């Protein structure tokens, strides 16, 4: 039993760029960057071009 | 006896002393940067301390260990060695 | 157990005492590079079950010139084919690799370090000096235990963190307490470490239910259900994680709690009842 070897296929392993693989700090930082940019668009800030819609 | 006198009058290189001190520091207060052999007949080594606090000298255990290292490396076996703790100014 | 944050993922033992290093290894990358530069060789201690996850990415990314010896503990637990391929990879590289079981990592690792220093490490310009090796590894893997053993030996003999190994050829080891700690980690990495047993499981942060579900998922993906059933001694190969838990509880006893039976797969995985691995690589 123990002597028997097991080969894990690469399919089960999560993708390198997946949010699960990425640490939570990076995801939170990107979300907060998006929120700050949204706030800057909502309230007219200097150097902010309104290139979006809605 | 003649060999002991020759060791007493022996000279050491400043570069060798500095490399030995660097290796000792990596192998095992205020550090020192320059070590030189000032006197010749009794081998005396001047070690400079990187601090202006005149009372922040080296521990006696540390200086004895340094003397033992010098004796072991440069073959000052039967020759006494002296150290001088100097502070920058 | 109940407490959420795992201490072993942040804590280590320096000279003054316990410390809680914070942040990711990329922050320490510079200090680690300086330590390796001022050292003479590198001794990396990693876990064979998840080698590339235990290792410090910054070390391999920044320093490759200095000679390095990697010690993969729990080799018997780890898969043989992966061990051999990574050993060949390291042999092609300028570093060295050594796979060790319990007693091997206990003493044969020191013996191999002495052999490495004698054979490949150049000769110093002096004799009283010492060859310095920077030790890099997670304390829970066994680096902390080795450092503590050397510390006790040196203290008994007498009766920055440098621990001597042997008088000849005057080998000493520098300690790196918190340069390769997990700290914050991804969900998949945390699950892998918990399955390997290097990070204790908690009822809040990462439950045993999730850990065992991940173990079952990876085993099913590998397609080893029948062998897992045979190892666990349960009658027939399971079809689901819940079915496996129920079978384990039935085997254990009539009054088999779900959590009690779910705790057994993790212990078996840690105890090598199944031989597997969790980690990728490139060629």
């Amino acid at each position: 039993p123990a002597s028997r070897n097991i080969v894990v296929p690469d399919a089960v392993h999560a993708k390198v760029g997946s949010p699960d693989t990425l640490p939570a700090e990076i995801l939170q930082k990107r979300a907060q960057r998006a929120l700050l940019m949204q706030l800057q668009q909502n309230v007219i800030w200097e150097g902010t071009v309104i290139s979006d819609e809605r | 006896a003649l060999e002991l006198y020759d060791k007493w009058n022996k000279r050491v290189r400043r570069a060798e002393l500095t490399r030995l001190w660097r290796k000792m520091e990596k192998s095992v207060v205020a550090r020192i940067g320059r070590i030189t052999q000032v006197n010749t007949r009794p081998p005396t080594f001047l070690l400079q301390l990187q601090t202006k606090n005149d009372s922040n000298t080296l521990p006696k255990a540390l200086q004895e260990m340094m003397k033992n290292t010098l004796v072991e490396e440069f073959d000052f076996r039967g020759v006494p060695i002296r150290l001088i703790q100097e502070v920058k100014d | 157990s109940r407490k959420g944050m795992s201490r072993e993922a942040f804590v280590d033992i320096n000279e003054k005492g316990a410390a809680w290093y914070l942040g990711h290894m990329q922050l320490a990358s510079r200090t680690l590079a300086e330590k390796v530069k001022d050292a003479d060789f590198v001794l990396e201690i990693r876990d064979a079950r998840l080698p590339f996850t235990t290792g410090n990415p910054n070390l391999q990314k920044i320093i490759i010139d200095r000679p390095r010896l990697i010690v993969f503990n729990k080799a018997e637990m780890s898969n043989e084919d992966c061990n051999r391929v990574i050993q060949q990879y390291y042999e092609r590289t300028g570093n060295f690799a050594l796979f060790t079981s319990a007693k091997r990592s206990w003493r044969d690792t020191v013996e191999a370090v002495q052999r490495f220093v004698t054979h490949i490490l150049p000769a110093q310009r002096f004799k009283t000096t010492a060859n310095v090796g920077l030790v890099v590894g997670m304390p829970n893997v066994g680096k902390s235990t080795l450092i503590n053993s050397l510390r006790l030996a040196h203290e008994y003999q007498f009766h920055v963190k440098l621990v001597p190994v042997c008088k000849d050829p005057n080998i000493v080891l520098y300690d790196s307490p918190g340069l390769t700690l997990p700290g914050c980690f991804a969900k998949e990495a945390g699950l892998k470490l918990a399955a390997c047993g290097i990070i204790p499981t908690n009822d809040i942060t990462l439950p045993r239910s999730l850990v065992a579900r991940y173990i079952y998922d990876v085993l099913s993906a590998a397609g080893v259900g029948e062998h897992m059933a045979e190892c666990l001694h349960l009658p027939r190969a399971p079809i689901s994680f819940d079915d496996c838990i129920s079978m384990i509880c039935e085997r254990s006893g009539t009054s088999g709690q779900t959590d009690l039976g779910n705790l057994d797969p993790s212990r078996a995985q840690k105890f090598l009842i199944h031989d597997a691995q969790l980690g990728n690589l490139g060629r």
